[PDB]
């Protein structure tokens, strides 16, 4: 129950799909211990301890889905 | 990035994968990215070019 | 921390049913309570002094819920979580106009396939309007500040 | 929602719960750092699948 204007007429510019070209290997595996994506306690923190916690994680070590934006094409200006 | 979140899945008018039905969830970065709007919203197709 | 609650038009005559353990139909297909959480139940009713709320055209609930499946012989039932929505919501609206209603819609084989199929029941509108809360409260998902 | 622009790596988290979507970020709190942490409880309806 909102609102919001239209742009412009209905004619979408072309898209072209050319995935063999976004194509590549840049491999970036989480390390749990160079604490990288870990979620924090909610509401509770602490300090100074070494604590088990229960809850949503990642594993260690995940080639992950790994995507990469281009740009398009231009010739000139 | 731009989120896309659901739970319907369905084919587009030329068969290809990525429709959304009913309610969908939109993150997208506007401003150069200073902006992060994001909305639970219904979307439509437009049937031009 | 938190504070959910949630309203629905809740005559009294299925009262009954709003036990956790009750199997009937609000209990399949239409709401579940959270076993880990505190709950609180109230049925009330509209005051005559009261005009600030309206009432549905009818109450209205869902009887049957299943998945069918592309082979057309396998049934999957279907159960409702705490606080979810069961898939056969999305095919069914919110007033049914009529008992025995069936809907049905088509499953993309990338959802399993087969069709989404369910039924629902009505109940007249008495004289006057009733309601249900369901209040459920959380300690440590958020700073305690309500 | 504000996030000024600079060339420094980040981290972002989204998950899901009886309350809603929850939007875990390090951009309110650990700049330098980089640790998830809440700002933001999209009230959803329906469970993202
Ligand atoms: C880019 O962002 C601009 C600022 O955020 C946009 O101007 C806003 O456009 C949105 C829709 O895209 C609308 O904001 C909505 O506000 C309504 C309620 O506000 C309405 O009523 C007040 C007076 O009561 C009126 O002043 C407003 O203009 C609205 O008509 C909400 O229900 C929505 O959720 C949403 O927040 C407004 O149209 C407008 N608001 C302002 C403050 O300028 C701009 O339109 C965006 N770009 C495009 C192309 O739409
Ligand atoms: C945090 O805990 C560590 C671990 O015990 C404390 O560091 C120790 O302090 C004693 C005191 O002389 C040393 O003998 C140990 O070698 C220290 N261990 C380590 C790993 O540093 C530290 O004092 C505690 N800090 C606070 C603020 O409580
Ligand atoms: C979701 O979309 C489908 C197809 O557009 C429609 O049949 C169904 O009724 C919708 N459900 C809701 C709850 O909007």
């Amino acid at each position: 129950v909102d609102v919001g204007p239209d742009s412009v007429k209905s004619a979408c510019i072309e898209v072209d799909i050319q995935q063999t070209f976004f194509d590549k290997t840049w491999p970036r595996p989480i390390d749990v211990s160079k604490a990288d994506g870990i979620i924090y306690p909610q509401g509770r923190t602490y300090s100074n301890i070494t604590i088990t916690y229960q809850g949503l994680f990642p594993y260690q070590g995940d080639h992950g889905d790994m995507y990469v934006y281009s740009a398009g094409h231009a010739t000139g200006t | 990035p731009a989120f896309m979140l659901g739970s319907s899945v369905g084919n587009f008018s030329d068969g290809k994968m990525g429709r959304f039905f009913n309610h969908t969830l939109v993150l997208l970065p506007d401003g150069c990215g200073t902006l992060l709007r994001a909305f639970y919203c219904i979307l439509e197709p437009r049937s031009g070019n | 921390s938190s504070l959910i609650l949630d309203y629905f038009s809740y005559p009294l005559s299925m009262k009954s049913d709003l036990s956790v353990s009750s199997a009937g139909p609000i209990s399949q297909f239409n709401y579940k309570q959270s076993f880990s959480n505190p709950t609180c139940l109230i049925l009330a009713t509209v005051p005559h002094n009261l005009t600030t709320i309206t009432k549905p055209l009818k109450y209205s609930y869902i009887n049957k819920c299943s998945r069918l499946l592309s082979d057309d012989r396998t049934e999957v039932p279907q159960l409702v979580n705490a606080n979810q929505y069961s898939p056969c919501v999305s095919i069914v609206p919110s007033t049914v106009w009529e008992d025995g209603d069936y809907y049905r819609k088509q499953l993309s084989p990338l959802e399993g396939g087969g069709w989404l199929v369910a039924s629902g029941s009505t109940v007249a509108m008495t004289e006057q309007l009733q309601m249900g809360f369901g209040i459920t409260v959380q300690y440590g998902t958020d700073t305690n500040s309500v | 929602y504000n996030i000024t622009e600079d060339e420094i790596l980040e981290w972002f988290g989204i998950t899901q719960t009886a309350q809603g979507v929850h939007l875990f970020s390090s951009r309110y709190v650990d700049l330098y750092g980089g640790n998830m942490f809440q700002f933001a409880t999209l009230p959803v309806y329906d469970t993202i699948k």
